[PDB]
Protein backbone atom coordinates (compact mmCIF):
# COMPACT_ATOMS: atom_id res chain seq x y z
CA UNK A 1 0.00 0.00 0.00
CA UNK A 2 1.12 3.54 -0.86
CA UNK A 3 0.88 6.31 2.01
CA UNK A 4 1.46 10.37 1.72
CA UNK A 5 3.50 12.22 3.54
CA UNK A 6 0.77 13.48 5.27
CA UNK A 7 0.84 10.31 7.36
CA UNK A 8 3.83 8.65 6.91
CA UNK A 9 7.72 9.87 7.27
CA UNK A 10 10.87 7.91 6.69
CA UNK A 11 14.38 8.97 7.53
CA UNK A 12 17.57 8.71 5.00
CA UNK A 13 21.16 7.57 5.23
CA UNK A 14 23.06 10.42 3.95
CA UNK A 15 25.88 7.93 3.21
CA UNK A 16 23.87 5.18 1.61
CA UNK A 17 20.21 6.61 0.36
CA UNK A 18 18.89 3.55 2.72
CA UNK A 19 16.07 4.46 4.54
CA UNK A 20 16.83 4.24 7.68
CA UNK A 21 13.28 4.11 9.78
CA UNK A 22 10.09 5.27 9.25
CA UNK A 23 7.19 5.98 11.68
CA UNK A 24 3.17 5.80 10.13
CA UNK A 25 0.78 8.24 12.46
CA UNK A 26 -3.05 7.92 12.05
CA UNK A 27 -4.71 11.27 13.06
CA UNK A 28 -8.25 10.45 14.27
CA UNK A 29 -11.50 11.71 12.31
CA UNK A 30 -10.99 15.01 14.32
CA UNK A 31 -7.50 15.65 12.31
CA UNK A 32 -5.28 16.69 15.05
CA UNK A 33 -4.79 13.84 17.53
CA UNK A 34 -2.95 10.69 16.57
CA UNK A 35 -5.07 7.36 17.51
CA UNK A 36 -2.53 4.77 16.28
CA UNK A 37 1.23 4.73 15.49
CA UNK A 38 3.56 2.02 13.87
CA UNK A 39 7.44 2.13 13.58
CA UNK A 40 9.18 0.16 10.83
CA UNK A 41 12.66 -1.01 11.89
CA UNK A 42 15.18 -3.71 9.58
CA UNK A 43 14.07 -6.22 11.98
CA UNK A 44 10.59 -5.82 12.94
CA UNK A 45 7.58 -4.09 12.69
CA UNK A 46 5.59 -3.12 15.68
CA UNK A 47 2.27 -0.68 16.50
CA UNK A 48 0.47 1.00 19.44
CA UNK A 49 -3.28 1.99 19.85
CA UNK A 50 -3.98 5.31 21.42
CA UNK A 51 -7.25 4.84 22.37
CA UNK A 52 -7.84 6.33 26.19
CA UNK A 53 -5.75 9.37 26.09
CA UNK A 54 -2.38 6.83 26.00
CA UNK A 55 0.09 4.50 24.02
CA UNK A 56 -1.59 0.63 24.72
CA UNK A 57 1.00 -2.03 24.54
CA UNK A 58 2.61 -2.36 21.19
CA UNK A 59 1.41 -5.17 19.14
CA UNK A 60 4.35 -6.85 16.95
CA UNK A 61 5.42 -8.77 13.78
CA UNK A 62 9.01 -9.73 12.71
CA UNK A 63 10.17 -9.42 9.21
CA UNK A 64 13.38 -10.67 8.64
CA UNK A 65 14.40 -8.48 6.01
CA UNK A 66 18.18 -7.10 5.85
CA UNK A 67 15.95 -3.53 5.27
CA UNK A 68 12.46 -1.47 6.63
CA UNK A 69 10.01 -2.37 4.56
CA UNK A 70 8.95 1.46 3.53
CA UNK A 71 10.05 2.81 -0.09
CA UNK A 72 10.15 5.98 -1.00
CA UNK A 73 8.56 7.42 -4.36
CA UNK A 74 9.99 10.91 -4.66
CA UNK A 75 9.57 13.85 -7.30
CA UNK A 76 13.58 14.30 -8.54
CA UNK A 77 14.14 17.55 -10.02
CA UNK A 78 18.59 16.70 -10.08
CA UNK A 79 20.57 14.42 -8.85
CA UNK A 80 21.18 17.19 -6.36
CA UNK A 81 17.59 16.96 -5.18
CA UNK A 82 18.48 14.53 -2.26
CA UNK A 83 14.54 14.27 -1.19
CA UNK A 84 12.53 15.26 -3.79
CA UNK A 85 11.50 18.69 -4.66
CA UNK A 86 7.94 19.67 -5.06
CA UNK A 87 6.49 19.83 -8.67
CA UNK A 88 3.93 23.20 -8.24
CA UNK A 89 7.38 25.29 -8.86
CA UNK A 90 8.43 28.33 -7.59
CA UNK A 91 8.02 30.45 -10.65
CA UNK A 92 4.14 28.36 -10.97
CA UNK A 93 3.45 29.54 -7.60
CA UNK A 94 4.56 33.09 -8.19
CA UNK A 95 2.32 33.16 -11.06
CA UNK A 96 -0.92 32.07 -9.93
CA UNK A 97 -0.39 34.80 -7.30
CA UNK B 1 26.66 47.09 9.12
CA UNK B 2 29.44 49.39 9.12
CA UNK B 3 31.82 50.00 6.60
CA UNK B 4 35.65 49.38 6.32
CA UNK B 5 34.73 47.69 9.38
CA UNK B 6 38.10 46.59 12.01
CA UNK B 7 36.47 43.33 12.10
CA UNK B 8 34.12 42.38 9.41
CA UNK B 9 34.88 43.22 5.43
CA UNK B 10 32.23 45.14 3.55
CA UNK B 11 33.45 45.45 -0.14
CA UNK B 12 36.80 46.82 1.86
CA UNK B 13 39.61 49.18 0.42
CA UNK B 14 41.27 45.62 0.12
CA UNK B 15 39.59 45.36 -3.07
CA UNK B 16 40.04 47.54 -4.90
CA UNK B 17 39.68 47.30 -8.92
CA UNK B 18 39.19 43.08 -7.92
CA UNK B 19 37.29 42.37 -11.07
CA UNK B 20 40.00 44.21 -13.72
CA UNK B 21 41.45 41.97 -16.16
CA UNK B 22 44.55 43.19 -15.32
CA UNK B 23 45.28 41.61 -12.23
CA UNK B 24 48.00 38.86 -12.16
CA UNK B 25 48.96 36.58 -9.19
CA UNK B 26 51.09 37.66 -6.41
CA UNK B 27 54.42 36.87 -8.22
CA UNK B 28 56.49 37.56 -4.99
CA UNK B 29 54.09 34.88 -2.78
CA UNK B 30 55.94 33.12 0.00
CA UNK B 31 55.52 29.83 0.83
CA UNK B 32 53.51 28.70 3.99
CA UNK B 33 55.42 27.88 7.04
CA UNK B 34 54.80 24.73 8.55
CA UNK B 35 55.37 23.26 12.29
CA UNK B 36 58.58 21.90 12.82
CA UNK B 37 58.19 20.37 16.15
CA UNK B 38 54.73 18.00 14.56
CA UNK B 39 57.97 17.00 12.29
CA UNK B 40 60.77 16.07 14.46
CA UNK B 41 58.61 14.68 17.47
CA UNK B 42 57.03 11.46 18.18
CA UNK B 43 53.43 11.94 17.14
CA UNK B 44 50.87 9.82 19.86
CA UNK B 45 47.21 8.50 20.10
CA UNK B 46 45.50 10.92 21.86
CA UNK B 47 41.87 11.90 23.09
CA UNK B 48 39.53 13.62 24.98
CA UNK B 49 40.30 12.56 28.37
CA UNK B 50 43.61 12.87 27.84
CA UNK B 51 46.51 10.06 28.46
CA UNK B 52 48.44 8.48 31.10
CA UNK B 53 51.95 7.61 30.91
CA UNK B 54 52.81 5.10 33.35
CA UNK B 55 56.73 5.30 34.87
CA UNK B 56 59.11 2.63 36.99
CA UNK B 57 61.21 3.84 39.82
CA UNK B 58 61.99 1.33 41.96
CA UNK B 59 65.84 0.38 43.19
CA UNK B 60 65.22 -2.99 42.77
CA UNK B 61 68.72 -4.83 44.66
CA UNK B 62 70.58 -8.12 45.70
CA UNK B 63 73.71 -8.62 47.94
CA UNK B 64 76.58 -10.89 47.80
CA UNK B 65 75.90 -13.52 50.70
CA UNK B 66 77.99 -16.46 51.81
CA UNK B 67 76.94 -20.10 52.43
CA UNK B 68 73.65 -20.25 54.97
CA UNK B 69 73.40 -16.61 55.68
CA UNK B 70 69.64 -15.67 55.03
CA UNK B 71 68.78 -13.82 52.14
CA UNK B 72 67.73 -10.01 52.17
CA UNK B 73 64.34 -8.65 51.40
CA UNK B 74 63.54 -6.27 48.30
CA UNK B 75 60.16 -4.26 46.57
CA UNK B 76 59.96 -2.79 43.03
CA UNK B 77 58.50 0.76 42.30
CA UNK B 78 56.55 3.10 39.57
CA UNK B 79 54.63 5.95 38.85
CA UNK B 80 51.80 7.81 37.07
CA UNK B 81 51.96 10.99 34.91
CA UNK B 82 48.74 12.10 32.87
CA UNK B 83 48.53 14.79 30.10
CA UNK B 84 45.37 16.96 28.50
CA UNK B 85 44.95 18.01 25.16
CA UNK B 86 44.83 22.20 25.27
CA UNK B 87 42.28 23.96 22.46
CA UNK B 88 43.31 26.44 19.81
CA UNK B 89 40.65 28.20 18.52
CA UNK B 90 39.67 31.74 15.82
CA UNK B 91 36.50 33.20 14.14
CA UNK B 92 36.37 35.02 11.06
CA UNK B 93 33.77 36.96 9.47
CA UNK B 94 33.11 38.72 6.20
CA UNK B 95 29.70 40.17 4.27
CA UNK B 96 27.69 38.01 2.42
CA UNK B 97 28.29 40.34 -0.28
CA UNK B 98 32.34 39.76 -0.29
CA UNK B 99 31.05 35.69 0.06
CA UNK B 100 29.36 35.91 -3.23
CA UNK B 101 31.73 37.76 -4.75
CA UNK B 102 35.06 35.99 -3.36
CA UNK B 103 37.79 38.63 -4.70
CA UNK B 104 40.95 36.66 -4.67
CA UNK B 105 39.78 33.57 -3.56
CA UNK B 106 40.07 35.38 0.22
CA UNK B 107 37.33 32.98 1.97
CA UNK B 108 40.00 29.93 0.69
CA UNK B 109 42.98 32.29 0.89
CA UNK B 110 42.13 33.09 4.78
CA UNK B 111 41.59 28.91 5.42
CA UNK B 112 44.38 28.24 4.57
CA UNK B 113 46.21 31.39 6.49
CA UNK B 114 44.51 30.53 9.75
CA UNK B 115 45.94 26.95 9.44
CA UNK B 116 49.14 28.05 9.16
CA UNK B 117 48.72 30.49 11.99
CA UNK B 118 47.39 27.42 14.30
CA UNK B 119 50.40 25.20 13.09
CA UNK B 120 52.63 28.01 14.47
CA UNK B 121 50.76 29.04 17.59
CA UNK B 122 51.54 25.31 18.61
CA UNK B 123 55.18 25.50 17.36
CA UNK B 124 55.92 28.77 19.04
CA UNK B 125 54.04 27.06 22.25
CA UNK B 126 57.04 24.02 22.18
CA UNK B 127 60.39 25.62 21.01
CA UNK B 128 59.66 28.86 23.32
CA UNK B 129 56.95 29.73 26.13
CA UNK B 130 54.97 32.03 24.15
CA UNK B 131 51.40 32.47 25.13
CA UNK B 132 51.29 29.07 25.84
CA UNK B 133 48.65 27.42 27.32
CA UNK B 134 48.17 25.85 30.99
CA UNK B 135 48.00 22.09 30.10
CA UNK B 136 51.64 21.89 28.24
CA UNK B 137 54.25 20.68 29.89
CA UNK B 138 57.57 22.16 29.30
CA UNK B 139 59.21 24.34 26.66
CA UNK B 140 62.56 23.83 25.14
CA UNK B 141 63.78 27.51 26.41
CA UNK B 142 63.72 26.35 29.67
CA UNK B 143 66.88 23.88 28.94
CA UNK B 144 69.74 25.72 31.29
CA UNK B 145 72.33 24.67 28.77
CA UNK B 146 73.66 27.24 26.09
CA UNK B 147 76.35 26.81 23.00
CA UNK B 148 78.04 29.45 21.15
CA UNK B 149 78.74 28.24 17.50
CA UNK B 150 80.11 31.10 15.96
CA UNK B 151 83.80 30.86 15.56
CA UNK B 152 83.69 26.90 14.33
CA UNK B 153 80.49 25.15 14.08
CA UNK B 154 82.58 21.76 14.62
CA UNK B 155 84.04 22.61 17.91
CA UNK B 156 80.72 24.45 18.68
CA UNK B 157 78.61 21.39 18.02
CA UNK B 158 80.45 17.92 17.70
CA UNK B 159 83.01 19.14 21.38
CA UNK B 160 81.80 21.92 23.36
CA UNK B 161 78.04 21.20 23.16
CA UNK B 162 78.56 17.63 23.11
CA UNK B 163 80.57 18.17 26.33
CA UNK B 164 77.27 19.77 27.84
CA UNK B 165 74.64 16.74 27.13
CA UNK B 166 76.86 13.81 27.40
CA UNK B 167 77.96 15.21 31.39
CA UNK B 168 74.48 14.65 32.52
CA UNK B 169 74.49 11.23 31.09
CA UNK B 170 71.90 12.75 27.92
CA UNK B 171 71.84 11.29 24.72
CA UNK B 172 72.60 13.70 21.22
CA UNK B 173 69.89 12.25 18.66
CA UNK B 174 69.07 15.26 16.38
CA UNK B 175 70.01 18.95 15.82
CA UNK B 176 67.41 21.55 14.79
CA UNK B 177 68.81 25.11 13.45
CA UNK B 178 67.10 28.30 11.93
CA UNK B 179 67.53 29.40 8.22
CA UNK B 180 69.76 32.45 9.67
CA UNK B 181 72.51 29.98 11.00
CA UNK B 182 73.63 28.91 7.19
CA UNK B 183 77.02 31.68 7.20
CA UNK B 184 78.72 29.97 10.28
CA UNK B 185 78.40 26.99 8.77
CA UNK B 186 79.88 28.53 5.46
CA UNK B 187 82.19 30.60 7.66
CA UNK B 188 83.50 27.41 9.45
CA UNK B 189 86.86 27.15 8.47
CA UNK B 190 89.89 25.18 9.06
CA UNK B 191 93.48 26.85 10.00
CA UNK B 192 94.10 27.02 6.22
CA UNK B 193 90.76 28.91 5.83
CA UNK B 194 88.99 26.10 3.90
CA UNK B 195 85.62 24.86 4.48
CA UNK B 196 84.93 22.36 6.87
CA UNK B 197 81.50 20.92 5.66
CA UNK B 198 81.94 20.91 1.97
CA UNK B 199 83.70 19.23 -0.85
CA UNK B 200 86.56 21.11 -2.20
CA UNK B 201 85.36 22.71 -5.25
CA UNK B 202 82.56 24.61 -3.36
CA UNK B 203 80.19 23.93 -5.59
CA UNK B 204 77.55 22.66 -3.73
CA UNK B 205 75.77 23.32 0.01
CA UNK B 206 77.64 22.52 3.07
CA UNK B 207 76.15 18.92 3.93
CA UNK B 208 74.23 19.81 7.00
CA UNK B 209 72.10 22.23 4.82
CA UNK B 210 71.46 19.39 2.39
CA UNK B 211 69.37 17.71 6.00
CA UNK B 212 72.75 15.54 5.70
CA UNK B 213 74.14 14.15 9.06
CA UNK B 214 77.05 16.01 11.49
CA UNK B 215 79.06 13.06 13.52
CA UNK B 216 76.13 10.72 12.56
CA UNK B 217 73.08 12.91 13.92
CA UNK B 218 70.62 13.90 11.27
CA UNK B 219 69.56 17.79 11.00
CA UNK B 220 66.39 19.66 10.77
CA UNK B 221 66.13 23.14 8.65
CA UNK B 222 63.84 25.94 9.75
CA UNK B 223 62.64 28.91 8.49
CA UNK B 224 61.65 29.95 11.59
CA UNK B 225 62.99 28.68 14.83
CA UNK B 226 65.25 31.98 15.86
CA UNK B 227 64.08 33.95 18.63
CA UNK B 228 66.06 36.19 20.62
CA UNK B 229 69.12 35.25 22.09
CA UNK B 230 68.77 31.58 20.01
CA UNK B 231 69.12 30.39 16.47
CA UNK B 232 68.90 26.20 17.17
CA UNK B 233 68.42 23.32 19.10
CA UNK B 234 70.31 20.14 19.87
CA UNK B 235 69.42 17.11 21.98
CA UNK B 236 67.73 13.98 22.55
CA UNK B 237 64.26 14.52 20.11
CA UNK B 238 63.28 11.24 21.33
CA UNK B 239 62.26 13.05 24.79
CA UNK B 240 59.14 14.80 23.17
CA UNK B 241 55.42 13.29 22.15
CA UNK B 242 52.59 15.01 21.09
CA UNK B 243 49.65 14.63 19.62
CA UNK B 244 46.25 15.88 18.31
CA UNK B 245 42.52 14.88 18.82
CA UNK B 246 40.72 14.85 15.29
CA UNK B 247 41.54 17.22 12.19
CA UNK B 248 41.67 21.25 11.97
CA UNK B 249 37.97 21.71 11.77
CA UNK B 250 35.86 24.17 10.23
CA UNK B 251 32.23 25.27 10.73
CA UNK B 252 30.35 27.94 9.25
CA UNK B 253 26.96 30.30 9.44
CA UNK B 254 25.19 33.19 9.37
CA UNK B 255 22.21 32.29 12.14
CA UNK B 256 24.30 32.83 14.81
CA UNK B 257 25.04 35.92 17.22
CA UNK B 258 28.99 37.27 18.18
CA UNK B 259 30.53 39.82 20.76
CA UNK B 260 32.69 42.04 19.25
CA UNK B 261 34.05 43.11 22.52
CA UNK B 262 35.52 40.77 25.46
CA UNK B 263 33.10 38.73 27.66
CA UNK B 264 32.78 41.70 30.34
CA UNK B 265 32.65 44.67 28.07
CA UNK B 266 30.06 42.88 25.83
CA UNK B 267 29.16 44.33 22.15
CA UNK B 268 26.85 41.95 20.69
CA UNK B 269 26.10 41.79 16.53
CA UNK B 270 23.77 39.47 14.82
CA UNK B 271 25.34 37.66 12.31
CA UNK B 272 21.99 37.20 10.51
CA UNK B 273 20.47 40.57 11.43
CA UNK B 274 23.06 41.94 8.96
CA UNK B 275 23.64 39.52 7.08
CA UNK B 276 27.33 38.20 8.08
CA UNK B 277 28.69 34.92 7.19
CA UNK B 278 31.02 33.14 9.78
CA UNK B 279 33.52 30.77 10.04
CA UNK B 280 34.25 28.71 13.13
CA UNK B 281 37.81 26.85 13.62
CA UNK B 282 39.32 24.77 16.19
CA UNK B 283 42.32 21.85 17.04
CA UNK B 284 42.97 20.44 19.82
CA UNK B 285 46.63 19.17 20.92
CA UNK B 286 48.82 17.67 23.76
CA UNK B 287 52.75 17.87 24.66
CA UNK B 288 54.91 16.46 26.84
CA UNK B 289 59.12 16.79 27.09
CA UNK B 290 59.86 14.33 29.87
CA UNK B 291 63.07 16.32 30.25
CA UNK B 292 63.78 20.11 29.61
CA UNK B 293 67.30 19.27 31.05
CA UNK B 294 68.25 17.25 28.03
CA UNK B 295 68.59 20.06 25.14
CA UNK B 296 71.56 22.52 24.36
CA UNK B 297 69.89 26.13 23.68
CA UNK B 298 72.65 27.41 20.52
CA UNK B 299 73.57 31.14 19.91
CA UNK B 300 75.90 33.18 17.89
CA UNK B 301 78.40 34.51 20.65
CA UNK B 302 77.94 33.76 24.16
CA UNK B 303 75.34 35.24 26.10
CA UNK B 304 75.15 34.77 30.06
CA UNK B 305 71.88 32.82 31.10
CA UNK B 306 68.98 34.20 33.44
CA UNK B 307 67.08 31.84 36.71
CA UNK B 308 64.18 32.07 38.95
CA UNK B 309 64.71 31.00 42.33
CA UNK B 310 61.97 30.37 44.99
CA UNK B 311 62.12 29.05 48.29
CA UNK B 312 58.58 28.11 48.94
CA UNK B 313 58.96 30.39 51.70
CA UNK B 314 60.89 28.20 54.12
CA UNK B 315 62.08 29.62 57.47
CA UNK B 316 65.18 26.94 58.27
CA UNK B 317 67.44 24.56 57.08
CA UNK B 318 70.68 25.84 54.12
CA UNK B 319 70.24 25.06 50.40
CA UNK B 320 73.15 25.21 48.28
CA UNK B 321 74.31 25.88 44.56
CA UNK B 322 76.25 23.71 41.96
CA UNK B 323 77.62 25.47 38.81
CA UNK B 324 79.14 23.18 36.08
CA UNK B 325 78.63 20.35 38.43
CA UNK B 326 80.78 22.29 40.72
CA UNK B 327 79.18 22.88 44.26
CA UNK B 328 79.12 26.23 46.30
CA UNK B 329 79.33 26.25 50.06
CA UNK B 330 75.98 25.83 51.73
CA UNK B 331 73.50 28.77 52.23
CA UNK B 332 70.57 30.24 54.42
CA UNK B 333 67.05 30.39 53.74
CA UNK B 334 66.69 34.14 54.05
CA UNK B 335 70.70 34.97 52.57
CA UNK B 336 70.31 38.65 51.06
CA UNK B 337 71.16 39.74 47.32
CA UNK B 338 74.83 40.40 48.38
CA UNK B 339 75.10 36.97 50.52
CA UNK B 340 74.23 34.98 47.46
CA UNK B 341 76.72 37.15 45.23
CA UNK B 342 79.34 36.51 46.93
CA UNK B 343 78.19 33.02 48.05
CA UNK B 344 78.00 32.20 43.52
CA UNK B 345 81.76 34.06 43.33
CA UNK B 346 83.23 32.01 45.20
CA UNK B 347 82.91 28.88 43.59
CA UNK B 348 86.43 27.67 42.21
CA UNK B 349 85.94 27.54 38.75
CA UNK B 350 86.70 31.30 38.18
CA UNK B 351 83.46 33.72 37.41
CA UNK B 352 83.87 36.93 39.24
CA UNK B 353 81.87 39.68 40.36
CA UNK B 354 81.98 41.62 36.75
CA UNK B 355 80.16 39.16 35.76
CA UNK B 356 78.18 37.60 38.26
CA UNK B 357 74.77 39.38 39.07
CA UNK B 358 72.12 38.88 41.75
CA UNK B 359 68.45 40.87 42.42
CA UNK B 360 65.33 40.43 44.66
CA UNK B 361 64.85 39.36 47.98
CA UNK B 362 64.74 36.46 50.75
CA UNK B 363 63.44 33.98 49.23
CA UNK B 364 62.87 34.92 46.16
CA UNK B 365 66.02 35.49 43.59
CA UNK B 366 66.80 36.15 40.14
CA UNK B 367 70.45 35.53 39.23
CA UNK B 368 72.88 35.80 35.83
CA UNK B 369 75.48 33.86 35.25
CA UNK B 370 77.77 32.45 32.54
CA UNK B 371 77.07 28.75 33.31
CA UNK B 372 74.67 25.74 33.86
CA UNK B 373 73.57 26.72 37.07
CA UNK B 374 71.85 24.02 39.51
CA UNK B 375 70.33 24.06 43.08
CA UNK B 376 69.93 21.53 45.85
CA UNK B 377 66.74 21.94 48.69
CA UNK B 378 67.32 19.06 50.49
CA UNK B 379 69.02 20.72 53.62
CA UNK B 380 65.96 23.10 53.93
CA UNK B 381 64.02 22.72 56.49
CA UNK B 382 60.14 23.73 56.51
CA UNK B 383 59.27 23.73 52.85
CA UNK B 384 58.93 21.37 49.53
CA UNK B 385 58.34 23.47 46.29
CA UNK B 386 61.97 25.22 46.56
CA UNK B 387 62.46 25.47 42.88
CA UNK B 388 64.73 27.11 40.49
CA UNK B 389 64.42 27.93 36.93
CA UNK B 390 65.36 29.80 33.47
CA UNK B 391 63.34 32.99 32.37
CA UNK B 392 63.86 35.03 29.09
CA UNK B 393 62.45 38.42 28.67
CA UNK B 394 61.82 41.19 26.27
CA UNK C 1 48.30 -5.86 58.77
CA UNK C 2 51.15 -3.51 57.34
CA UNK C 3 51.09 0.08 56.32
CA UNK C 4 49.74 0.77 53.36
CA UNK C 5 53.41 1.79 51.76
CA UNK C 6 55.24 -1.42 53.56
CA UNK C 7 59.11 -1.24 52.49
CA UNK C 8 59.03 -4.84 52.33
CA UNK C 9 55.68 -6.05 51.02
CA UNK C 10 53.59 -5.69 47.84
CA UNK C 11 49.80 -4.80 48.72
CA UNK C 12 46.61 -3.74 46.46
CA UNK C 13 46.16 -0.86 49.04
CA UNK C 14 49.33 0.44 48.18
CA UNK C 15 49.41 4.02 46.24
CA UNK C 16 52.13 2.96 43.54
CA UNK C 17 48.99 0.55 42.26
CA UNK C 18 46.94 3.64 41.87
CA UNK C 19 46.21 3.29 38.56
CA UNK C 20 44.74 -0.02 38.12
CA UNK C 21 42.58 -1.33 40.50
CA UNK C 22 39.99 0.70 40.36
CA UNK C 23 36.25 -0.85 41.30
CA UNK C 24 33.81 -1.57 38.04
CA UNK C 25 30.88 0.29 36.98
CA UNK C 26 27.20 -1.17 37.04
CA UNK C 27 23.88 -0.84 36.47
CA UNK C 28 21.92 1.28 38.91
CA UNK C 29 19.76 -2.16 40.45
CA UNK C 30 17.87 0.75 42.53
CA UNK C 31 16.99 2.95 39.51
CA UNK C 32 13.35 4.49 40.48
CA UNK C 33 10.42 4.09 37.81
CA UNK C 34 9.17 7.02 36.21
CA UNK C 35 6.58 9.16 37.59
CA UNK C 36 3.47 9.63 35.19
CA UNK C 37 0.47 12.10 34.74
CA UNK C 38 -2.69 10.59 36.30
CA UNK C 39 -4.86 13.89 35.01
CA UNK C 40 -4.08 12.25 30.96
CA UNK C 41 -5.41 8.81 32.34
CA UNK C 42 -8.79 9.94 33.66
CA UNK C 43 -9.78 13.12 31.65
CA UNK C 44 -11.07 12.76 27.94
CA UNK C 45 -8.63 13.67 25.38
CA UNK C 46 -10.05 16.74 22.66
CA UNK C 47 -8.84 17.14 19.86
CA UNK C 48 -7.53 21.01 19.64
CA UNK C 49 -5.57 23.68 17.14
Amino acid sequence: RVEPPTALYAEVDPRTRKVLYAIRAIYGADGNEIVSATLYLPDTTMTWLRAEGEWEAPTSTPHGLEMVPVIPISNRTRLSDLYGTSEISPELRSVTD
Amino acid sequence: SADHSQIAQTKDTMFTGYLDPVQAKDYFAEAEKTSIVQRVAQKIPMGATGIVIPHWTGDVSAQWIGEGDMKPITKGNMTKRDVHPAKIATIFVASAETVRANPANYLGTMRTKVATAIAMAFDNAALHGTNAPSAFQGYLDQSNKTQSISPNAYQGLGVSGLTKLVTDGKKWTHTLLDDTVEPVLNGSVDANGRPLFVESTYESLTTPFREGRILGRPTILSDHVAEGDVVGYAGDFSQIIWGQVGGLSFDVTDQATLNLGSQESPNFVSLWQHNLVAVRVEAEYGLLINDVNAFVKLTFDPVLTTYALDLDGASAGNFTLSLDGKTSANIAYNASTATVKSAIVAIDDGVSADDVTVTGSAGDYTITVPGTLTADFSGLTDGEGASISVVSVG
Amino acid sequence: GFSADHSQIAQTKDTMFTGYLDPVQAKDYFAEAEKTSIVQRVAQKIPMG
